[PDB]
C-alpha cells in the first residue's frame, strides 16, 4: 500500500486476497472433514461409555 | 556524456536524501511511467541501493 497508488495497487491487492481465501478455504473444509473424523470417534466413544 | 545502448552509463547512488520531486525542472519527462513503485509515492519510502 505504501509503494502502489490505489488505481493499480487493487491490481496486485486482488490477487493476494484471492490467493489466501484460497488458502483459509482449505483450512476450514479440512476442518470439517477433521470434525466429522472425531465426531465419529466422539460417538463411538459416547456409545463405549 | 549519456553513452550509446550497448555501453549505458551506470551511476550508483549512496546515502543521502533524495527527494523525488525536485528532478522535476530537468526534463519534460515524456515517459515518466514507472513499474512496481508509485511515482507520487516514493518520498514516503526508504531504498536500499
Amino acid at each position: 500500500l505504501s509503494r502502489l497508488d490505489p488505481p493499480e495497487a487493487e491490481v496486485q491487492i486482488d490477487r493476494l486476497i484471492t490467493g489466501r481465501l484460497q488458502s483459509l478455504q482449505t483450512y476450514v473444509t479440512q476442518q470439517l472433514i477433521r470434525a466429522a473424523e472425531i465426531r465419529a470417534s466422539a460417538n463411538l466413544a459416547a456409545t463405549k461409555m | 556524456r549519456f553513452a550509446s545502448v550497448y555501453a549505458w552509463n551506470r551511476k550508483r547512488i549512496s546515502n543521502c536524501v533524495a527527494d523525488y520531486s525536485v528532478l522535476y525542472n530537468f526534463a519534460p519527462f515524456f515517459a515518466f511511467k514507472c513499474y512496481g513503485v508509485s511515482p507520487t509515492k516514493l518520498n514516503d519510502l526508504c531504498f536500499t541501493n
